[PDB]
Order: structure tokens, then sequence, then C-alpha cells
């Protein structure tokens, strides 16, 4: 019986990647922060709710100029705002109901969505012809789409529910890389700011770094107890947040390769949809089942603040590139952006 | 899972191998890296209204 | 009081409604009068390639018709020279090597039978059945069949629906009456009756038996039997709908008129022949043939009429005494005895026998006494004066033999056997159907026991398709087409709302109404029901997933779905339609069921604590 010998191998190898680790685990960085001030009480207010969608909204994404933002919808629409006047620019009717994301391209030439369709659709937003179309559908995954992200124009990455990711060349259509590693449903993913690394949130409670280039999973991290439903990047590209259905966020750190921080309490009992920082790292919001989004200070700990101005379900935030502004996106119909 | 067993061995092969840096660096670089864009960081450090988009700007271009 | 029908975006739930019940075939529809006509419609203007088809098809069917062999001698001619000899040298011809060589193999011997053309009709069909039926599946023309079909599966017939004009003939439940149907205005007789009577007459088998019975015979648009068209109820009557008869009945003119010449019962029996060969094809034995069940229209035609007594002998064959005495066959008298449509032709006989004579050839002038009636049948040969022609006597001699296995009709094959008699050797059975021969008589001019009743309402798609093929159907479908010309002229200057419906994933749409009645069109999709009110998109709906139930409830005498929403919530829905109740109630419970089991797997999607 060959396996026998391998699962044991697998053990020595599990206790060796612990073992370099609770080495490098001197300090905590909670301890490191203990002596700085603290960010003290946030209280941001809603400066604009965006009304149109006409049920569950389930995704947004924010345009690299900090005014324009796609959301997506049950309703069957991805709708393109622009934030600073509530106006729409677009309103898409997509060809599935289904469906679950929405990506803006850092251009702002396209956009993109997907859900139980199981296709990445790429909407072109500059048609020589001043109209909104359809320019690809990016078929291949085996489940459903549950995130995606532009590298640029011409590429992006995808995770979905066949547990897999990928990066695509938009105008092959086919998947140039292939992510294959995870062993439940993949949630969500975050690019890295060089877009040279990107990390996995999936539901087998892990997320998993990866290099673009070579299509292999660098590190792995555990430690959450239920399905990863978020996920981004720290700043500087080298630690990540994550946000899960134990009702915690937890923050890991690449180059140490473990987890620094939880944030939880004892009140808060429903699960992370979704998790971005302020520009500066400092700060950490995430949504709630709960219908709120609590601002934590990434480096102590502390909840810092709550956004609670939806009726349902906050299922999806951002903060601006330029740091003005958090868009906060909810199973009631509405975003709100706060400030 | 016959196959299966194998690569998930020769992953952590991969996985084990990066050399690694004690928390107290990774976690001071952190610290460090907020504290040098603070500055930086409107939901830290309020700019004037007037040049927010969100509460008092009138020009946009 | 008058025919309006539904706008052409009842596609969507129609189609479907036909779909799940194998309608939206060529064979289904071809078939139909208002499914035929419309889809000549599309050939003849609409589709270069199938014109010819059609064309021919028609051309086919009037050859059909011809009576004499030297017309169809030279229309056959006609018919090859056009649709065969033409196209076959133009290339245009896509028919088999088989179905050239057949025709042409006979019209070269000058054998011009009325199915000549048989093996093209199939081939025609063939030609017809593919591409071309789904071209018209796409077209306006099918649109135009849907509005149609919607109006056939909703009607509710009431008294107010009708014009009653004056009685005609009483019965023992009930009567007979002249009406108009407003709708249209053909002019139909009304058979009422009354449960009240019935019911203190316990006679609810019979009023029952007669509706069955008719309808198993109201199919074929047969000439010589009164036929039905629709069957309903109120609370207190039952209506049949028949086909109108002024000239009242043989009974009453054989008291008039007096006894008829051998030429003249001649006529009657043909055309009586004809409506018992109906019966019997349809496997009913009708068993109370008498001249007071043979009716006279306006012309003198003959219809026969009551079927109260009629019986289905397919399966089960019946043994009971049933019938007036005069006219009943050995069989029939006999105690627990089987027969089959061997009855009718013995009591044709008798029938026949008193036009000729004045009473029953086993009647001497008694009245209370059948027994005597009776025994004469099962012993004395039945005396004939000399008077009689041996034509007519060997028909008599033979429609009066006593064992089923020698009489006519009753050995081989039917009415055919009857028809072959020399007494008829001079008539052209053709003509007899078609209603040529000169009548000789033209009339002159001046709460629990409602369940039993249940399943009597009824409509004969067949009947229904006739009367409005020959009334309305012309002008009706050019006014409705005027009023969409005027309405696709009207919303393109109100900048037309490229329909909302179209490449997405909507499974169905089209008009319902609400309360929170509040008219507005539905899209129905697979996690959503939308709605609008007219200019706006929806801007309002309802999700799939809080969708609880679909149960169907009652409201001011009018049946509406009720949907039980999530929050302890409900909506409901009123539908124009029978047809549009039963489709939005399943496609609605389909879907709502489909996309709660796709939420369930989808952890981003479903409830959590
Ligand atoms: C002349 N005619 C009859 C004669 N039969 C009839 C008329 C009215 C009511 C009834 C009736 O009550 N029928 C049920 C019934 C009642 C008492 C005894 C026997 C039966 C039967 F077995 F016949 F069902 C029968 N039925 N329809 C017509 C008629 C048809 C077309 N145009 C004009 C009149």
């Amino acid at each position: 019986s060959e396996l026998d010998q391998l699962r044991q191998e697998a053990e020595q190898l599990k206790n060796q990647i612990r073992d370099a680790r609770k080495a490098c685990a001197d300090a905590t960085l909670s301890q490191i922060t203990n002596n700085i001030d603290p960010v003290g009480r946030i209280q941001m207010r809603t400066r604009r709710t965006l009304r149109g969608h006409l049920a569950k909204i389930y995704a947004m994404h924010w345009g690299t100029d900090s005014r324009l933002l796609v959301s997506a919808s049950q309703d069957g629409k991805l709708i393109i705002w622009d934030s600073y006047t509530t106006n729409k620019v677009h309103a898409i009717p997509l060809r599935s109901s289904w469906v679950m994301t929405c990506a803006y391209a850092p251009s702002g030439n396209y956009v993109a969505c997907g859900g139980l369709d199981n296709i990445c659709s790429i909407y072109n937003l500059k048609t020589r012809e001043g109209n909104v179309r359809v320019s690809r559908e990016l078929a291949g995954h085996t489940g459903y789409l549950s995130c995606c992200r532009f590298l640029d124009d011409n590429q992006i990455v995808t995770s979905s529910g066949d547990t897999t990711c990928a990066l695509w060349d938009i105008e092959t259509g086919q998947q140039t890389t292939t992510f294959t590693g995870h062993t439940g449903d993949v949630m969500s993913l975050s690019l890295a700011p060089d877009t040279r690394l990107f990390v996995s949130g999936a539901c087998d409670a892990s997320a998993k770094l990866w290099d673009v280039r070579e299509g292999m999973c660098r590190q792995t991290f555990t430690g959450h107890e239920s399905d990863i439903n978020a996920i981004c990047f720290f700043p500087n590209g080298n630690a990540f947040a994550t946000g899960s259905d134990d009702a915690t966020c937890r923050l890991f750190d690449l180059r140490a390769d473990q987890e620094l921080m939880t944030y939880s309490h004892d009140n808060i009992i429903c699960g992370i949809t979704s998790v971005s920082f302020s520009k500066s790292g400092r700060l950490l919001l995430a949504g709630y089942d709960d219908f709120n989004c609590n601002v934590w200070d990434a480096l102590k700990a502390d909840r810092a603040g709550v956004l609670a101005g939806h009726d349902n379900r906050v299922s999806c935030l951002g903060v601006t590139d330029d740091g003005m502004a958090v868009a906060t996106g909810s199973w009631d119909s509405f975003l709100k952006i706060w400030n | 899972s016959i196959a299966q067993a194998r690569k998930l061995v020769e992953q952590l092969k991969m996985e084990a191998n990066i050399d690694r840096i004690k928390v107290s660096k990774a976690a001071a670089d952190l610290m460090a890296y907020c504290e040098a864009h603070a500055k930086e960081d409107p939901l830290l450090t309020p700019v004037p209204a007037s040049e927010n988009p969100f509460r008092e700007k009138k020009f946009f271009c | 009081k008058k025919i309006l029908l539904p706008e052409p975006s009842i596609r969507s739930v129609m189609q479907k409604y036909l779909e799940d019940r194998g309608e939206v075939t060529f064979e289904k529809i071809f078939s139909q009068k208002l499914g035929y006509l419309l889809f000549r419609d599309f050939c003849l203007k609409h589709l270069e390639e199938a014109k010819p088809l059609v064309e021919f098809y028609e051309e086919i069917k009037k050859y059909e018709k011809l009576e004499t062999e030297e017309e169809r001698l030279v229309c056959s001619r006609e018919i090859f020279d056009t649709y065969i000899m033409k196209e076959l040298l133009a290339c245009s011809h896509p028919f088999s090597k088989s179905a050239i060589e057949h025709v042409q193999g006979h019209l070269v011997k000058k054998q011009v039978p009325p199915d000549l053309f048989q093996p093209y009709i199939e081939e025609i069909c063939q030609n017809l059945r593919g591409d071309v039926f789904q071209k018209f599946i796409e077209s306006d023309k099918f649109t135009r069949f849907c509005q149609w079909k919607n109006v056939e599966l909703n009607i509710h017939l009431t008294m107010n629906d009708f014009s009653v004009h004056r009685i005609i003939g009483r019965g023992g439940f009930g009567e007979v009456y002249g009406c108009r149907k407003a709708d249209t205005g053909k002019m139909y007789a009304m058979k009422c009756l009354d449960k009240k009577r019935i019911k203190m007459k316990q006679g609810e088998t019979l009023a029952l038996n007669e509706r069955i019975m008719l309808s198993l015979v109201s199919t074929g648009d047969c000439p010589f039997i009164v036929c039905m068209s629709y069957a309903f109820h109120t609370p207190d009557k039952l209506s049949f709908i028949l086909d109108l008869m002024n000239g009242g009945d043989l009974h009453y003119h054989l008291s008039q008129h007096g006894v008829f010449s051998e030429a003249d019962m001649r006529f009657y029996a043909a055309e009586i022949i004809l409506g018992l060969e109906h019966m019997h094809n349809r496997f009913v034995v009708y068993r109370d043939l008498k001249p007071a069940n043979i009716l006279l229209d306006e012309h003198g035609h003959v219809r026969i009429s009551d079927l109260g007594l009629a019986c289905d002998f397919s399966k089960k064959k019946p043994h009971a005494s049933v019938g007036t005495h005069g006219y009943m066959a050995p069989e029939v008298l006999q105690k627990g005895v089987a027969y089959d449509s061997s009855a009718d032709w013995f009591s044709l006989g008798c029938m026949l026998f008193k036009l000729l004579r004045g009473h029953s050839p086993f009647r001497q002038h008694k009245t209370k006494d059948k027994h005597e009636i009776d025994r004469m049948t099962l012993t004395m040969a039945v005396e004939l004066p000399d008077s009689f022609s041996p034509e007519l006597r060997s028909l008599l001699e033979g429609l009066l033999q006593r064992d089923v296995n020698r009489r006519l009709g009753c050995l081989g094959r039917g009415a055919q056997e009857v028809k072959e008699s020399p007494f008829f050797r001079s008539l052209d059975w053709q003509m007899v159907f078609l209603q040529k021969y000169p009548p000789p008589l033209i009339p002159p001019r001046g709460d629990s026991d409602q369940e039993l009743y249940r399943n009597f309402p009824l409509t004969i798609s067949e009947r229904w398709q006739q009367e409005v093929a020959e009334t309305v159907f012309d002008t009706i479908n050019a006014e409705t087409d005027r009023l969409e010309a005027r309405k696709k002229t009207k919303n393109k200057q109100l900048g037309h709302e490229e329909d909302y419906a179209l490449g997405k994933d909507c499974i169905m749409h089209g008009y319902m109404s609400k309360m929170g009645w509040q008219r507005r069109y539905f899209y129905l999709f697979p996690n959503r029901l939308e709605w609008r009110g007219e200019g706006e998109a929806p801007q309002s709906l309802l999700t799939m997933e809080e969708i609880q139930s679909v149960e169907e409830t009652q409201i001011k005498e009018r049946k509406c779905l009720l949907l039980k929403i999530r929050g302890g919530k409900q909506f409901v829905l009123q539908c124009d339609s029978d047809p549009e109740l039963v489709q939005w109630k399943k496609e609605l419970r389909d879907a709502y069921r489909e996309a709660q089991q796709l939420v369930q797997r989808v952890p981003k999607m479903k409830n959590k604590p």
C-alpha cells in the first residue's frame, strides 16, 4: 500500500513547515504595536446613496480614478455609477441573471462580470460605435465565477467554484495559466500591487499565494475555521487580510509566512463577506452579514468604528485608490459611499 | 488518489523551501509602512473639505 | 358582444402552453382549420419556396372533389402540366421519381381516380414539415395562430352569449329553441333541459348519455346528423348547441303529406343511410330510428336527431331492450342478447316501410299492446303489396331478415352492403353526400347534485373553428392587423421600448394584474419576477427566493394565483385566460423550486445564521 508512505511524508513536511514558522514567531504584532497611539474613534457618515438596483447587490469594484464604480446585482444588471454626482454612466442588462461578481479594468475601457453562467463576460465600454457590448465571453471554468480582476485590458484573473483560478488572454479567450491546489470552491482573489502575485481565498478555509508567471502555489495560509469569503492585499504587497464565516478577519505576512493578527469580538458572530484597507494600511474595513461594516485598527486589533446604514447583509465594499472614500453594497439594494 | 498524494508531497517540498523572516521584522515593517503613509491617508488625516468630492468640492474636471 | 383578439405578446405564454402539450407540430397545426388557413397565408405571400407546394396542394384538394371522370381527366392534365412538367423543366421540382411515375403512369392510361395525387400529398407535407414549418413558427402568422388559439381555449358560454328567437321542439325534460350566436352570427338550435325535472325523474344518466354520444359523433362535419358545437350549464339548465333545423320532423310531414312514393322514400333513406354509416364508423348504434327522429331543413334535406338512446358498442356490446316497439330488431328485444349496428338496419327498414304504407310492418293498428307488435316481429315474415317494385322488395326483405347473420349491413361490410342494393342502383352516393339530389318536400315558410354535471361543458375545436372561418376570421384578421400597424407606428414615434425580454434569459412574459386590480406587464426570469407599468421599464419585482408557495384561490367568482412570500406576505395575480392561469402557475412553480435549489448550492448567495 503506497499511499501509507506518502501521507506520513506529508505530515513530516506539515510539521517541518510549522516548525520553521514557530521558530520565526519571536513576538506578535500586537506587542510590537502596543506602544503607538490608537487611531481614536473613526465616525464616518454616508455621503451618497446609490439607488437603482432592483434586488440584492452582490459585488462592487472601484475605477482607478476613485470616482466611477461598477456594482453587480441579483436584478441581472451591472450599473456603472459616477459617485461624485450619483448619475448612472451605464446600465448593462446581462445575458445571465445569475451574476455574482464584477470587475473594473484599470484603464476604464472595460468591465467584467460573471456568476452561475460559469463565464467571465468582458464588456467593452468604448465601442467604436458609441455603445456598450460584450466583447468576450471567457468560457472554460467548470464551476461558478466567484471573483475576477483585470491585470490589464488583455489580461484577467478569475476564481471559480470548480476550485481553480486562471489567467486569461482576453483576445485568445483561453486560459494562459491555470492555478490548481484548493480543495473547496474559491470565493475571492486579490492582485498584488506589482501584479506578479495574487492571493486567493477558498471554502477549504485557506488562502494561497500564487506566482502569476510560473503558475505555482508558493505559500498556503491556514488558521481560519470556516469558509474564507473575502481577501485583499496590504498596500505594500508583503501581507494580506482575509474575512471568513468564522466571524474573524485575519492578517497574514508573506515573508514571515504566517498569521500576525485576528480581528474579532464576542458580540460579532455573523460571517465576513468582504475586506479592504485604507490607503495607508492602518485601517481594515470589513463587511458583515449583520448589516454593518466594522472598521479595525489593522495594527492593534481595536474596533475603531462601525458603518451602520444598511438593512440587510453588507455583501461588498471598497476603498478608493485616493483613499477618500469607502463604498458599501448591500442585500438591501443600495450602495452607500462613506467618508 | 494514487497520483494525488504525490503532487501533495512535492508541493510541500516547494512550500517548505523558502527562506523566512522573524515576525518582529515583519511587524516592524508593517508598522513602519503605516507610519510613513499616515499623512497621505484621508481616512486618518482629513483633507480640506473643499478638496473632498464627498463634502464640499465644487469644481471637478 | 364581438370577438377581440389578445395582443401579440400572448405568444410568449401560449407557445409554451402548446409546447407542453405537443401542439407545435406540423400535423397538429396544419390539420386545424384556422391553423391551416394561417399556414397557407404564410406560404402564399411571405415565403417563395413554399408557394408552389401549397398552390399544388390546393389544386389536388380541388381535384379530389370533382364529380365526373371527364372533369377529372381534364384537371389531372392541367395539374400535371403546371405543377409537374413545368417545375421539372424549370429544375424546380422537389419530388421523387416514384411520385412522378405513379401519376404519369396512370395519366397515360386515362385512369383518373379521386386519389390519383395522394403520393404527392404525402411529399408536399414532407416538403412543408421541416424548415418551412419552422419559418412559419418564427413569423407573425404563428403569432396570429396563438391569438386565435387563446380565444378558443378561453370559451365560457352562457345564455348572454346568444340571442334566442323562437321555440321549436319540446320534450320530456326540456325543449329546443332557435338562436343566433352574437360573436359570429351563426344560427344554431339551443336544446335546453331542466335539472329539477331531471332530478324529479332521475334521468341524470340519460342527459349524460346524449352529451357523451354527441361528442363521439360531432367531428367530421357530417351533413346527415344533428351535431353538437357546444355544451354548457347554468345553475338551472343544461345547454346543447346543435345544428339548426327549421323544417320539422318526417313524422309531422308523413301526417300532412301522407305516404311517399318509392322515388321519394329513396331520397330520405339515402340521406339516413349516410347518417347511420357515420355513427357506425364511430362505434355507435342509434337505436331509436323512426320518422319522428329525422329532421328537415329549410331546403328539405334531412338529419338524424335526438341521441338520448344511442349506445357505444366499441368496448362493451349492449343487450337491453331499447327504442320504439315497431322498429326494434329481434336481437334488441331478446333477454340479454348482445347486438351491434345491426339494430338500426332493421329499424331503418321498418321506418322506410312506414313512409311507404303509413304504419309499422309489425303493427296492424293497435296501441298499448306492443306485445303483439313484438311477436309479429319474431315470427311474421312481412307481407308486401304487389304494388311494390321487386327492387324495393329485396331491399326490405334484406333489411328485415330476423337472423342478424342474414340481413343487409350485418355480415360483411355495413353501409356499403345497403348502398349496393338494387333499389339504390340509380344513386351516386358522392352526390347524396354533397346534398345535391332535390328533396321531395320543401317545408313551407310560414349543490351536491351539480357535481354530477361537472365535465358537461364542452367545445368541439373543429366546430368552433369552422364557425369562425365562415364568418369573421377574415375581417377580424385585417382589423387586428390595422391595430398593430397603428401601435407599431405609435411606438416608434414614442421611442419604442426595444423589447426588454430580448437577448437575456427571460423565461416568459405577458400581462397580468395585482392588488397591494392593478394591470402591469410581467417578465419572469430564473431568479425573479419583474413587472412594469406602461412607459417605464420594470422598477419593481419579486425574487424567486422569497416565494414560499404558489397556491390558487378564488376572488369574487374569479380564479387567481396566490403567492406566499418569505416575510408572511402575500401576492395576488389575475390572468386574462385559463391557459395563462395554468402556465403562469406551472412556470412560477418550476422557477422558484429550481432557483431555491440553485442558491442552496452557492455559499455566496444562500442565507446563513
Ligand atoms: C326535435 N329535436 C329533439 C327531440 N328530442 C328532445 C327535444 C327536447 C328535449 C328532449 C329531452 O328531454 N331529452 C331527454 C329525454 C327525455 C325524456 C325521454 C327520453 C329522453 C332521451 F332518451 F331522448 F334522452 C328531447 N332534439 N333536438 C331536436 C332538434 C334538433 C335540431 N333542430 C331542432 C330540434
